[PDB]
């Protein structure tokens, strides 16, 4: 028998002006999955249904967790329950974001964002598409692992100060470390229009190579390391 | 709707809303290049208050340094005093040295793995302790 | 009802749901100057299609050489002729095509030393129909092709004039005299009434493999769309055809690729013997769903499982050179571990057969419209389209072929925006509606919504979900499926007796599981009942007390010197299912397959035989 | 469009090496010359780096006008200083020397 006790920020929109107040419960984990969620679920369905998070794939493919755990930004499908009975986890909203309900955050900006890099290939001559597979040396392609495999689970930019003081004009790391993945895609011909996008003070240069993103992402990706990669671009491109 | 539209309409809708803005500084769990960071910004604030307070007071303040080193030798201060005095000064700069050598090896998009940058923290940290040392000794 | 704000919209076109068939139906239709709505109750990125991770079927002719015609016979034989072969021959055709645009999309599939799209081995693909051995046509991006997938298409939609209403509860269709007029739904983040009216509406919701207690699939697989397609009492075909994915993790129920096995993967049990080798001698581990999930499951019945409670198998990796595992399966490599503790360079992973997909869902044409069934034949239902997992067009039959989903949705997606772009014009007189329509749902949700029942949504849905699972698995027999439709038939009349406790208009996840609930109850109702009826063993269904294939005829032996059944004493049939909404009563009926291809001459007829590997 | 942003990080990156540079230097080679180009580098780069820490916490288009006009004061007069104290005075190098054996 062992009890573990959840510290789990709380907030209805829709209480006459509630204010937001950790809640806590307690999980009897022999009758628990390893994971943060598995226990998420469980007080869904035994103890408070009005309970209110974001959960899809529970393998950590979908991005839906991602959610404040003892201070560090990861899925909550993915994280492991801390067996110290000692220990009350506590379990936030991702930070600096608008909390519509509980843990759920207001990625609608987050999204707006990724849209305004225009993040799929783009060719001077499309009059061929669809018709011959392009082609694409295996070294070509080595420069793209550890960038494709983002989520978009958004651990990483509401993890980083600059995007807490400055996310409406600065993109943050999740965002530029996709607009890097098809800046080195071989198959796309607008690298220098893609460059010459991030020429104002906030898009790219808020950056201040804090380093939270890489530090945070629940799928190991380093999108601080691609956020200097754009830099050396930036100043080194012609035209 | 535009990336743009999209962004004003969610300003627009979430500043005329009472929904609270989730907690960040007061929850996020801090780590050593984290802190070394706004150490970077303090650090570097300190030392241009330094600066400025020095040029500043070159404009406006009668007397030469000469006059303002004696005016100083005045309640001398103990061996043990004028060293701390003289440490507190070296520290917030070869901090900052150090650390600004990590940014620009980091500009150059070197050592920028976390492993890395446990093993950067650390030795920034101590040849900031042995040159801060070393120089109020001078 | 009269308190809920319920808000009107005119648009060409929607589309509801944005996973892979989702997203290429929406762009489709917009790419073609249609004014498209789509609706998802996730962010399209979240959908199940994300989870891909085997690849993508084509016969680009990469590896080896190779003839989408032999695509085409591996799928029907596959399908152990339930598939309608007008599709098949459409699909396997449009294959070389779809791929093809996915990798001009962007899509980052692992590449060849003559930078061409790297594909691999699969279950059960062959070249020279059935002769020329193992075929490598699978396309992928390494290990996360479905992910990669999605995101290329949700990059693409970006381009568009779409408009999507994300987390938007899709609760039933509107519609108009046997007319499909729109849809309304439910705008999770305020909790208001949408009522969105369009001239033509695609249904691509994905499977509801979360009828079972143990599935590969997404908390939010649901079968939303045929429940909505029940609820307007149209037909579902099919449903008791449920996909055993024979390699899923013995804990949470992750999937472990196939494409573990098609890189040279091993199946092991407790004595340690290739028991794929003396089970299916000639396809050995890379063999059919059924009959390798057939076999394991088998194989546990015997004792010779491995584990603590005795309840699974061991998928060995090992062997393979551990480089080679880096570059083709490094996304189950994190699942393995993460969700096993298992290093795959060194041990094997704990797999058991749990439910994976839908092949069932709403009848289609090979166009995508959805059919209705009058007078022993088929019926377009106006104005109405079905795509992807949710959809049967049957180009899967009894049993799907491995990587022939992501397929499936690009293909008819695009068949979807197509079958429109011929059949009408943007803006062409988009169809009125009553005042009072779609009253049903906003009445049912308010129901709901302050439930004070006696059960949780949570309990009952854990009854469906162990029901299912202990009396419509691998293997079926009519006492067991009897006590198990009563049983489900039960639990339906305990929808009265429900409680919920969140009674908030934004983001009420309570409310909304419940709706789920509703929707996977009309799902595994049809499902159960179909499954009791069927008394054959073809494709994924295999009953213990009818083991054989009832056919038309008995094509072991020659078929001439014989008479043909007639239509209602074969079972070579398409299962048609219905139910009464408020009795929960299941009526049902039948169909026929096609066996006519688009052309004789270019793609023959694969007449029936003895399916086996 | 030009590609002002990326020049002025450059810039930064110049200025803060050629300041790295300049400090042993300055004690190898005390002199008048390193007086000033220390003067020039510190109050630039020093100036540059305020810049950063303005635009990044005031938010307003009021406040983020003013806070840069002031800074910019704030740097000129920190400038002629140093060049009135290197001209009219011991000299920065000297002034350290100066301070240090004490
Ligand atoms: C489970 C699984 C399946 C799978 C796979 C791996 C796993 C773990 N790997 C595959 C592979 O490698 N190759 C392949 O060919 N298939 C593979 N599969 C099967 C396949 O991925 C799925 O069957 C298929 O992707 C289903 O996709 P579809 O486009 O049909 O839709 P979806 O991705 O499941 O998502 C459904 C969308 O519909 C929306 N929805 C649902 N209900 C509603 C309501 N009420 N209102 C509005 N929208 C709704 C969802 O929001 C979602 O976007
Ligand atoms: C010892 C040599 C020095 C080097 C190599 C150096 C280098 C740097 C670098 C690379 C940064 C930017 C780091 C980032 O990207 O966030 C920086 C920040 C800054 N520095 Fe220095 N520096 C030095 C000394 C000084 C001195 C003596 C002053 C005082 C005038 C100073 C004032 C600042 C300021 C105000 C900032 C901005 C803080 C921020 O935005 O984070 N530096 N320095
Ligand atoms: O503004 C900042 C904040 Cl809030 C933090 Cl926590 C850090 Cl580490 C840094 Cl570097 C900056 Cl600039
Ligand atoms: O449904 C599929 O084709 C497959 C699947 O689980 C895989 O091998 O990734
Ligand atoms: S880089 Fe990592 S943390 Fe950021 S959105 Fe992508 S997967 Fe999430
Ligand atoms: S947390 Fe930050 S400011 Fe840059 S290095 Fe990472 S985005
Ligand atoms: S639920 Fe899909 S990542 Fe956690």
């Amino acid at each position: 028998p062992r009890i573990k006790k959840f510290a789990i920020y709380r907030w209805d929109p829709d209480k006459t002006g509630d204010k937001p107040h950790m809640q806590t419960y307690e999980i009897d984990l022999n009758n628990c999955g390893p994971m943060v969620l598995d226990a998420l679920i469980k007080i869904k369905n035994e103890i408070d249904s009005t309970l209110t998070f974001r959960r899809s794939c529970r393998e950590g493919i979908c991005g839906s967790c991602a959610m404040n755990i003892n201070g560090g930004n990861t899925l909550a499908c993915t994280r492991r329950i801390d067996t110290n009975l000692d220990k009350v986890s506590k379990i936030y909203p991702l930070p600096h974001m608008y909390v519509i309900k509980d843990l759920v955050p207001d990625l609608s900006n987050f999204y707006a964002q990724y849209k305004s890099i225009e993040p799929y290939l783009k060719k001077k001559d499309e009059s061929q598409e669809g018709k011959q597979q392009y082609l694409q040396s295996i070294e070509e392609r080595e420069k793209l692992d550890g960038l494709y495999e983002c989520i978009l689970c958004a651990c990483c930019s509401t993890s980083c100060p600059s995007y807490w003081w400055n996310g409406d004009k600065y993109l943050g790391p999740a965002v530029l470390m996709q607009a890097y993945r098809w800046m080195i895609d071989s198959r796309d011909d607008f690298t220098e229009e893609r460059l010459a996008k991030l020429q104002d003070p906030f898009s790219l240069y808020r950056c201040h190579t804090i380093m939270n993103c890489t530090g945070t992402c629940p799928k190991g990706l380093n999108p601080g390391k691609a956020i200097a990669e754009i830099k050396k671009m930036m100043a080194t491109y012609k035209e | 709707t535009t990336a743009k539209e999209e962004m004003e309409r969610f300003w627009n809708k979430n500043l005329g809303s009472n929904r609270p803005l989730s907690p960040h500084i007061t929850i996020y769990r801090w780590s050593l290049p984290m802190a070394m960071s706004i150490c970077h910004r303090g650090t570097g604030i300190a030392l241009s208050a330094g600066v400025s307070l020095f040029g500043l007071s070159a404009l406006l303040l009668p007397g030469n340094f000469e006059s303002h080193l004696e005016l100083v030798k005045s309640l001398c201060l103990g061996p043990t005093l004028i060293y701390t005095a003289k440490f507190g000064i070296v520290f917030p700069l070869m901090y900052h040295t150090w650390n600004g050598i990590r940014h620009l090896i980091w500009d150059l998009g070197k050592g920028l793995t976390i492993p890395q940058l446990t093993q950067s923290g650390v030795v920034v940290l101590i040849l900031t302790v042995l040159s801060s040392v070393g120089l109020a000794a001078m | 009802s009269t308190q809920y704000p319920v808000v009107d919209h005119e648009f060409d076109a929607v589309v509801v749901g944005a996973g892979g068939a989702g997203l290429r139906a929406a762009f489709g239709l917009s790419e073609a100057g249609f004014n498209t709505a789509c609706v998802t109750k996730l962010f399209p990125t979240r959908s199940h299609t994300v989870a891909a991770q085997g690849g993508i079927n084509a016969a680009l002719g990469n590896m080896e050489e190779d003839n989408w015609r032999w695509h085409f016979y591996d799928t029907v034989k596959g399908s152990d002729w339930l598939g309608d072969q007008d599709a098949i021959h459409y699909m396997t055709e449009q294959a070389p095509a779809s791929v093809v645009e996915l990798e001009n999309y962007g899509m980052p599939f692992s590449r060849t030393e003559d930078g061409k799209i790297y594909q691999r081995a699969f279950g059960g693909q062959s070249l020279k129909f059935g002769k020329g051995g193992q075929a490598h046509r699978c396309c992928c991006v390494a290990d996360r092709t479905g992910h990669s997938l999605l995101h290329t298409l949700y990059g693409r939609s970006l381009r568009y004039d779409t408009s999507y209403f994300v987390e938007y509860f899709a609760l039933d269709l509107l519609m108009e005299n046997g007319e499909c007029r729109g849809v309304i739904a439910l705008c999770i983040e305020d909790g208001s009434i949408h009522r969105i009216r369009a001239r033509n509406t695609v249904v691509a919701t994905g499977g509801y493999g979360r009828t079972y207690f143990s599935c590969t699939s997404a908390h939010t697989s649901t079968g939303d769309g045929t429940a909505m397609v029940t609820r307007a009492g149209l037909p579902c075909q099919d449903l008791e055809f449920v996909q055993f994915h024979p390699t899923g993790i013995y804990g949470a129920g992750c999937l472990i690729t196939e494409g573990c096995r098609g890189e040279g993967g091993i199946l092991i049990n407790s004595q340690g013997e290739r028991f794929m080798e003396r089970y299916a001698p000639v396809a050995k581990d890379l063999a059919s769903r059924d009959v390798v999930s057939r076999s394991m499951t088998l194989e546990i019945r015997e004792g010779r499982g491995c584990g603590p409670e005795k309840d699974h198998v061991y998928l060995q990796l090992h062997h393979l050179p551990p480089e080679q595992l880096a570059v083709r399966l490094p996304g189950i490599s994190e699942t393995a571990m993460i969700f096993a503790g298992v290093d795959v360079t060194k041990e094997p992973i704990p797999v058991l057969p749990t439910v994976h997909y839908n092949m069932g869902g709403i009848p289609t044409n090979y166009k995508g419209q959805v059919l209705r069934h009058v007078n022993g034949q088929d019926q377009v239902v106006p104005g109405l389209y079905a795509c992807g997992e949710a959809a049967c067009a049957s180009v899967h039959g009894a049993n799907r072929l491995g990587a022939n989903s992501l397929l499936d949705l690009v293909v008819f997606g695009r068949a979807c925006a197509l079958s429109i772009a011929e059949s009408c014009r943007p803006g062409d007189k988009v169809p009125s509606i009553k005042p009072n329509a779609g009253e049903e749902s906003v009445m049912n949700l308010d129901k709901l919504r302050f439930a004070n029942g006696t059960i949780r949504t949570s309990e009952l849905r854990l009854s469906m979900q162990k029901s299912m699972q202990s009396h419509a698995a691998v293997f079926r027999v009519g006492s067991v499926l009897q006590e198990g439709c009563e049983k489900i038939l039960r639990l339906y009349g305990d929808l009265q007796h429900l409680k919920t406790f969140d009674r908030g208009m934004v983001w009420n996840t309570d409310l909304v599981e419940t709706l789920e609930l509703q929707n996977l109850m009309l799902c595994a109702l049809q499902t159960i009942y179909g499954a009791e009826a069927r008394k054959e063993s073809r494709g994924a269904h295999a009953r213990e007390d009818f083991k054989e294939r009832v056919d038309e005829y008995d094509y072991s032996k020659p078929i001439q010197g014989q008479q043909k059944k007639p239509f209602q004493e074969h079972w070579r049939k398409h299962t048609l299912s219905y139910v009464d909404v408020k009795t929960g009563k299941v009526s049902l009926e039948y169909r026929p397959v096609i066996d006519k291809t688009l052309n004789e001459a270019d793609c023959a007829t694969v007449p029936p035989a003895i399916r086996s590997y | 469009s030009s590609k002002a942003a990326s020049l002025h990080w450059t810039g930064e990156r110049v200025v803060s090496v050629l300041l790295l540079g300049l400090l042993p230097a300055a004690y190898l080679n005390p002199c008048s010359a390193m007086d000033y180009s220390l003067a020039a580098a510190l109050t630039l780069h020093g100036h540059w780096g305020i810049g950063q820490v303005v635009t990044d916490y005031v938010r307003g288009d009021a406040l983020q006008k003013a806070a840069k006009a002031g800074l910019l004061a704030l740097s000129a007069f920190t400038f002629a200083g140093l060049c009135y104290f290197n001209y009219h005075d011991v000299g920065i190098c000297k002034a350290v020397a100066m301070l240090w054996k004490l």
